[PDB]
């Protein structure tokens, strides 16, 4: 077997609408209900709807209502999510979960099972921007020992599901990636590669930066600053 | 809190709805596994079920044709009611009963139809000459009452075979009075003469051309032209916006069914129209002579008024006879027919008084009850009759229909129609037995333990061989078994004496103080 | 809606410990899930009906209690057990999700690693500048970071940044950055970024001098 | 009950002959079981119809009948200066049929007679007749009691006093067991109706060739009654004997007037003298009480009952308050000079113009029980409109009210099936009664077989107590001490003349009251509540008895300790033979 895939990061405006996907392989796809639950960042995973495959029976939850409409296509076996009025506070991550029946736990009929992989759905109004690439180099009066550090900052873009590696994943030790922090209404993240003083600068260290939003991949070479 | 929905019918829809009217059934089916799906309404909104998804249908009488009584019968391009409302659609589900009232008014100057039915053997001879002008003194007669008269004619002896009729010797069949010095007509059945007619010198026209005829036996057939001029509407002229009365005239005794079988005749009176092209009973040598509860129904359906104008030595037959046809009257004739005009008029008085209704195409399923609100106000419970009333005159009439059961059909349509008028109320009855969440069950499903029952509105429905919320176990060999955990501790009472184990799993029985839920069934 | 509050919000342990999580109903609900979501957002399935465990859990975790608060336990704890916990009712009709525990470990002191980082010529020729400080390894994770220009602290412009603990050797990481108009940033020599610790009472202290190469 | 509805025999006449119009068996010098029919229409010499009779011997599968030979010409003879001439054109023969001994007698109701004297004439009449034939032999007479010389204007200036010309004897025709036939002439006396009795053998005796007027020496005619109950009362529509008074040496006629009393109708018990003993008023104007009548000892005790018709009889409905069903009167004979008060019973018809009642056949002991039953007809009854005959049963105290079978037309819409039953003679063998019946529309005639019996005899022995401190049991494949008990179960079939290949399945259950979930008792073979077993009786005169093996639960598996224990057994036929009897048996034990 059973898996549920799930549709990728959406970027919404205010006001618009979203149309959330779950494409569900194995069992049958009629003998299985569907839910969809709620997970904003602050903890707190929040029931939303219901439906049957079979016969759309969309069931709703604490004050959701038309803040979300269920739909599914026993065709192609999938289970879509309509929300619609979106709000800056309906910016979360919004799971799938299927349904055990034949036991369903005794009586406590939730039991859930096979979790999507969660679609992040962001909501802003302002567009999508090519971010800029800076790269840290130690300072030259600071004291020098058997170890050194070179940092990378992509500051100023838009939502962030991005994968940053040093040399193409070709050094996987000692590398730090920090959480984007939000600021200016753009995003905000560092990275820090630590090595020993023989590895630098005798070799060659590359900051790899790729945003599957813009299109847009920057490899920056760290270099001791001059004179 | 607890009623008889709570703990009667809780394990399928249908079984819910048929428990009582106020039952409701919440097919919602985010509730936990088990709940009080089948209880009332507002508990339900109470239980937080989803108001979408509530199974309630409430009977209805909805009317559908309500055209107002008329207040005259002159004029009439065919739109006199006399019955209101017309035609109305019931829905009832089963167990339950609807009321609705109609309104019988008798529209003042109605147009009228007569037609003579006159035996014509050789004691009804002086008759003859005392009805040569009963065309002009009817109609003067009938002239106040109504404004569109018309007026026929008939005649019969009876069957002209073996031992009713005289064969020898040859020169008899010519006429059969040869030995009396008079001659007469050859016999016969029944011979329609006159049309219903709007002239009326017609009527004097076409009975002074007449002649009687001669039989054996005594009495005399007529209830096969009873049934002849009954059911050839073609032939005879009925109209259908006029009042249908048949005055038939007679004066021995009549033949009734299986009395052919002297003559050879065993084949059944099928109630159809035999008259041919000649004006002849075709048929009257072949076929049985027509039994009471058919001639009567072939008069029900045609709205037919029968008067049996007989004379003295006969009434009190004829009055044991009016007993079994509902509609009819007697009157008294003289001997010559002297006094016809004044039986008619006053049988015409007699059947536009009462008001009778019956009901026709009524299914098993349906019973009915009527409470006449008849002249004043005074309901008279029980009652589907009033007498003493006048023309123009309205009564009322309330009707409550109740239903046992589910009727495999549901769409039937019966009639309640004043008798002897054309205008009828038709009612469409809808049994509302069935919910809209058994029509998308799903079987062999996943949801009922691996296809073990059938998952309908909501809740597993298995049959023989498991049992629970989702057919979970099995009785086969459940008596004997070591699963006799239900409490926290060996030494306490199952349930805590407050509800039955099944397969190691305590469920909670209905308690009129309120609901009991739990593991141990130890809440309240 | 019945509410249902898990009493310990953080924990952590060392392995080879019992570790209890508590989850306190408010109605006496019958059965209680729990779910387990690590760090990747997608939570399993860990065990249903309150005692019975679900396919692929080991024989370690266990579920016990009724009535209106249930718990749950794990005994010899390693480092694969280390996720947020959340139980599930559905016995009203809202099925409402705990809270949510947090689980960590215990490990040895780790004094924190202090770099710090001027801006790059790209920056300066933008129109700005950021310095940056980095803390690499240090535990335990509550730690000071602050700012000194020219030997007087700046509360503007400071953005820090947490790191979640590591599935290796469960340190923590620490990034502090000041931007500033280049202007200002020429207008000023020495920047200091100090990180105070429970490791030792004296703070580690880095200061770097602008234009000195 | 065991009339086979499934394999039939099919006798077929001429097409338009109204054969099975009436019939009845005949029992020849060997014994042999031919039947005897009627065909009032078939085709004569003169390609006119003139009815015949039609002597079906017995053959399994059916198919066309010989016919016999009778006079079928007209006849004339000059006696004196008077011509006698009969004339049998439509003359209806072989529309009752009656057999006594190796004597079939077919009558002829519509057979005219006229007497030609100068100008004078005695018109033409249906006075009817009946010939008689003895197939062995091959001897041959004619009996008509009708037949007269007088007149027509010695009946007009008399009244019309005894005048029988309009007699049509034969439509009615039945003979006593001392050999006196009695023909029914509803129009004799103007359509008042008479009787006529005399000996077969003096009939066949005094038959001269050729003279057409004589008179038997023995014959006894019924008077008429200028009472005005009796005018067009067609007394003798039917007729019938038995015994009705406590001494063997008379015989009683019965006799219905189905239009006496304007249009009541009434049954009237003579004796031999046609002296009145009883008389039987109708219950509805105009339902035709009468038509039909049957006398046999539907309650076994030796004294004969009456069974009468009303075919158009109207019942009261709900919605309708009459419906035309039909009825059946059964009246019982009471103990010493008491007379037969109100009717002991009263069947009704369902179907609209049904027509039940219409005729009644006394169809013997037709499953050996010792009490007789009958048969009625619909002709036109049952929900498609085709026909019906329900069979009823006798018990001590009379009919029981539930028709026991029901057999439906095999004919299309028209055939009128029923109008003619018999029953109460084997006719292959078989020690039990079989039934014919006739259908005239479709001019053939259907036997019915019936079906050996079987009488089931189920015992039930178990314990009078339980003692649940004493333990001698342990469950299959385990170890717990549990009270167990033995049952026995014995299962009989007996009757007569019983197929040697005979099973039947016996279902055994414990704890009938309680449900599923609370039975206490269980087996201790496959821990089961109930069984199902197959016993083959093939042969075996002494019933099969067999002991299983059952256990008590634990004492606190069950709360209830006061509700009697009861066990049943069951017995049915596997999914050839009906069983009737005791199969249901119940037997109660408690602690
Ligand atoms: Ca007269
Ligand atoms: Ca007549
Ligand atoms: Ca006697
Ligand atoms: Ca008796
Ligand atoms: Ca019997
Ligand atoms: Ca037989
Ligand atoms: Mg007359």
């Amino acid at each position: 077997e059973v898996q549920l895939q799930e549709s990728g990061a959406e970027l919404a405006k205010p006001g618009a609408s979203v149309k959330m996907s779950c494409k569900a392989s194995g069992y049958t796809f009629t003998d299985y209900w569907m839910h969809w639950v709620k997970q904003r960042p602050g903890q707190g995973l929040e029931w939303i709807g219901y439906i049957n495959p079979s016969t759309g029976y969309t069931e709703y939850n604490q004050k959701f209502k038309d803040k979300a409409t269920l739909t599914a296509d026993k065709s192609s076996s999938t289970a879509y999510m309509q929300l619609s009025s979106l709000t800056s506070e309906d910016s979360a991550v919004y799971y799938c979960a299927r349904w055990r029946g034949v036991y369903r736990s005794d009586v406590h009929y939730y039991a859930m099972d096979y979790w999507g992989q969660g679609t992040s759905v962001t909501v802003s109004s302002a567009k999508t921007t090519a971010p800029s690439v800076y790269p840290l180099a130690p300072v030259c009066g600071d004291t020098t020992g058997s170890s050194v550090t070179l940092g990378c900052l992509v500051k100023g873009y838009f939502p962030e599901p991005v994968t940053l590696t040093w040399n193409s994943g070709s050094l996987s030790s000692g590398v730090h990636t920090f959480p984007a922090v939000l600021q200016s209404d753009l995003y905000t993240l560092s990275s820090s590669v630590t090595v020993t003083s023989s590895a630098a600068p005798s070799q060659s260290i590359t900051c790899n930066v790729a945003h599957p939003a813009s299109s847009t991949k920057v490899d920056k070479k760290i270099e001791p600053r001059g004179p | 809190g607890p009623n008889i929905c709570t703990t009667r019918g809780v394990s399928s829809c249908q079984q819910c709805l048929a428990v009582s009217p106020m039952c409701a059934w919440c097919s919602d089916e985010a509730l936990p596994l088990g709940s009080p799906r089948c209880d009332l309404k507002e508990n339900l909104l109470k239980d937080n079920c989803a108001p979408e998804s509530i199974e309630f249908p409430v009977s209805e009488a909805r009317v559908l044709e309500d055209r107002p009584l008329s207040d005259k019968g002159s004029g009439d391009s065919s739109q006199v009611t006399q019955v209101s409302p017309q035609r109305i659609a019931l829905r009832l589900r089963p167990d339950d009963s609807k009321n609705f009232s109609i309104q019988v008014r008798q529209v003042e100057d109605y147009p009228v139809d007569i037609y003579y039915l006159m035996d014509l053997s050789y004691s009804m001879k002086d008759d003859l000459w005392s009805i040569q002008n009963l065309g002009t003194k009817l109609a003067t007669q009938m002239r106040k009452l109504t404004s569109n008269l018309r007026i026929g004619f008939g005649a019969f002896v009876d069957k002209p075979v073996s031992p009713y009729m005289y064969i020898s010797p040859p020169e008899a069949l010519e006429n059969p009075c040869y030995d009396m010095k008079t001659t007469c007509l050859p016999m016969f059945g029944y011979k329609h003469v006159l049309t219903l007619t709007d002239q009326v010198t017609r009527f004097n026209e076409e009975v002074k051309k007449q002649s009687v005829s001669r039989n054996r036996d005594a009495p005399e057939g007529g209830f096969d032209a009873i049934m002849q001029a009954t059911v050839c509407d073609e032939k005879i002229g009925w109209r259908n916006d006029a009042s249908h009365l048949l005055v038939f005239t007679t004066d021995a005794k009549t033949h009734i069914a299986l009395d052919g079988r002297l003559a050879g005749i065993v084949q059944p009176n099928d109630g159809q129209c035999h008259v041919g092209s000649d004006n002849h009973y075709s048929a009257s040598t072949t076929m049985d002579y027509p039994s009471l509860g058919l001639m009567t129904e072939k008069l029900s359906q045609k709205n037919i008024n029968l008067i049996f104008a007989v004379t003295e030595n006969v009434v009190n037959l004829y009055q044991n006879y009016s007993e079994l046809i509902p509609g009819t009257t007697v009157g008294v004739l003289s001997m010559d027919s002297s006094n016809v005009l004044q039986l008619i008029v006053d049988a015409y008085g007699k059947i536009r008084s009462k008001v009778e209704l019956e009901v026709r195409d009524l299914p098993e399923e349906l019973s009915l009850s009527f409470n006449a609100t008849c002249l004043n106000n005074e309901v008279i419970p029980g009652l589907k009759s009033c007498m003493g009333l006048k023309i123009g005159d309205t009564v009322s009439f309330s009707i409550e229909a109740k239903v046992r059961g589910c009727p495999q059909e549901k769409e039937k349509s019966f009639t309640i129609k004043p008798v002897g008028f054309k205008d009828s109320l038709i009612v469409q009855v809808t049994f509302d037995c069935d919910c809209a969440c058994q029509a998308q069950a799903e079987p062999n499903s996943h949801r009922c333990n691996n296809g073990n029952g059938t998952f309908e509105c909501g809740v597993c429905r298995c049959g023989p061989g498991w049992l629970g919320s989702q057919c979970e176990c099995s009785e086969e060999d459940y008596r004997p078994s070591q699963q006799d955990e239900c409490s926290p501790r060996e030494g306490q009472p199952v349930c805590s004496q407050r509800g039955e184990c099944l397969c190691g799993q305590c469920v909670c029985h209905s308690s009129d103080f309120g609901k009991i839920t739990g593991k141990y069934c130890e809440c309240d | 809606q019945i509410v249902l509050t898990q009493s310990p919000a953080i924990m952590s342990a060392s392995p080879g410990e019992k570790v209890t999580m508590t989850c306190s109903a408010s109605s006496s609900v019958s059965y209680m899930h729990w779910y387990q979501q690590k760090s990747g957002t997608s939570p399993k399935r860990w065990i249903y009906d309150t005692s019975k465990l679900a396919s692929g859990v080991p024989a370690r975790f266990s579920g016990s209690g009724s009535g209106t608060s249930y718990s749950l336990t794990i005994s010899s704890m390693e480092a694969e057990d280390a996720a947020t916990y959340y139980c599930q009712q559905w016995s009203s009709k809202p099925p409402t999700f705990g809270a949510g525990t947090k689980l960590e470990l215990k490990w040895a002191d780790a004094a924190p690693t202090v770099s710090i980082f001027p801006p790059s010529s790209e920056q300066l020729t933008s129109g700005g500048a950021s310095v940056v400080c980095f803390l690499n390894n240090f535990y335990p994770k509550d730690i000071n970071v602050k700012w000194k220009i020219d030997g007087s602290e700046r509360q503007n412009g400071v953005l820090n940044s947490w790191t979640d603990q590591d599935s290796k050797d469960s340190t923590y990481s620490m990034s502090s950055t000041l931007t500033l108009t280049k202007d200002e940033y020429e207008r000023h020599n020495s920047y200091t970024c100090e990180a105070t610790h429970k490791t030792s009472t004296s703070p580690i202290v880095k200061s770097f001098n602008r234009n000195e190469c | 009950l065991n009339l086979d509805p499934v394999q039939l025999t099919f006798y077929a006449g001429p097409n338009g002959s109204q054969f099975g119009f009436s019939l009845d068996f005949h029992k020849d010098s060997h014994g042999r079981v031919a039947i005897v029919v009627g065909a009032p229409r078939t085709l004569g010499p003169s390609q006119e119809e003139t009815g015949g009779v039609f002597l079906c011997p017995w053959r399994a599968e059916g198919g066309q009948c010989p016919s016999l030979l009778f006079d079928l010409r007209d006849e004339t003879r000059n006696v004196g200066s008077q011509t006698l001439q009969t004339f049998k054109a439509r003359q209806g023969l072989g529309a009752s049929v009656v057999s006594w001994s190796d004597v079939i007698v077919a009558c002829a109701p519509w057979q005219h007679w006229n007497v030609l004297e100068k100008t004078e004439e005695a018109e033409k009449t249906p006075v009817g007749s009946c010939f008689l034939a003895q197939p062995e032999s091959g001897r041959r007479a004619e009996y008509s009691p009708c037949r007269g010389n007088t007149l027509s204007r010695i009946y007009v200036e008399n009244d019309f006093s005894w005048d029988k010309r309009y007699c049509e004897a034969g439509f009615s025709s039945v003979v006593t067991q001392a050999g006196e036939l009695v023909l029914g002439a509803p129009g004799g006396y103007y359509f008042l109706g008479l009787l006529a009795q005399a000996p077969v053998a003096d009939i066949f005796s005094s038959y001269r060739p050729g003279i057409l007027l004589w008179h038997v020496s023995s014959q006894s005619l019924s008077f008429d009654s200028s009472n005005p109950e009796y005018f067009d009362g067609y007394w003798g529509y039917s007729v019938a004997v038995g015994e009705f008074d406590g001494d063997l040496n008379t015989t009683e006629y019965v006799v219905g007037a189905p239009t006496w009393s304007w249009t009541l109708g009434a049954v009237e018990i003579l004796d031999s003298y046609y002296q009145r003993l009883h008389r039987l008023r109708g219950e509805q104007m105009a339902s035709y009480f009468g038509h039909s009548v049957a006398v046999t000892d539907v309650n076994g005790d030796g004294r004969h009952d009456l069974l009468v018709g009303a075919p158009l009889y109207m019942e009261s409905r709900a919605d309708r308050k009459l419906a035309e069903v039909g009825r059946v009167y059964l009246f019982l004979q009471p103990r010493g000079p008491h007379a037969l008060g109100a009717p002991s019973l009263l069947l009704t018809g369902t179907q609209l113009y049904g027509r039940f009642g219409s005729a009644i056949a006394p169809l013997g002991d037709l499953d050996r029980d010792g009490y007789n039953d009958i048969a009625v007809a619909a002709p036109y009854g049952g929900p498609s409109g085709r026909g019906q005959v329900l069979v009823f049963l006798g018990q001590s105290e009379g009919l029981r009210s539930r028709p026991s079978q029901v057999l439906d037309s095999p004919f299309p819409t028209g055939s009128a099936f029923g109008f003619s039953l018999r029953g109460a003679v084997d006719i292959d063998d078989n020690g039990y009664p079989d039934l014919i019946v006739g259908a005239y529309g479709a001019n053939q005639v259907a036997v019915y077989r019936a079906q050996p019996v079987v009488k089931a005899s189920v015992q039930l022995l178990v314990q009078d107590s339980l003692n649940p401190a004493v333990k001698s049991c342990v469950l299959p494949q385990t170890k717990t001490p549990v009270s167990c008990f033995n049952i026995q179960m014995c299962v009989g079939a007996t009757g007569h003349n019983i197929p040697q290949k005979l099973s039947l399945n016996a279902e055994l259950q414990l704890d009938r009251q309680k449900p599923r979930q609370g039975r206490r008792v269980l087996l201790l073979g496959s821990q089961q509540a109930g069984t199902t077993l197959n016993l083959d009786l093939g042969g075996k005169h002494s019933p099969i008895c067999h002991t299983t093996m059952a256990f008590l639960r634990d004492e606190a598996d069950f709360r209830d300790k006061l509700s009697p224990i009861v066990l049943s057994l069951n017995v049915s036929l596997p999914p050839a033979v009906v069983l009737h009897g005791d199969t249901h048996v119940q037997e109660q034990t408690r602690i």
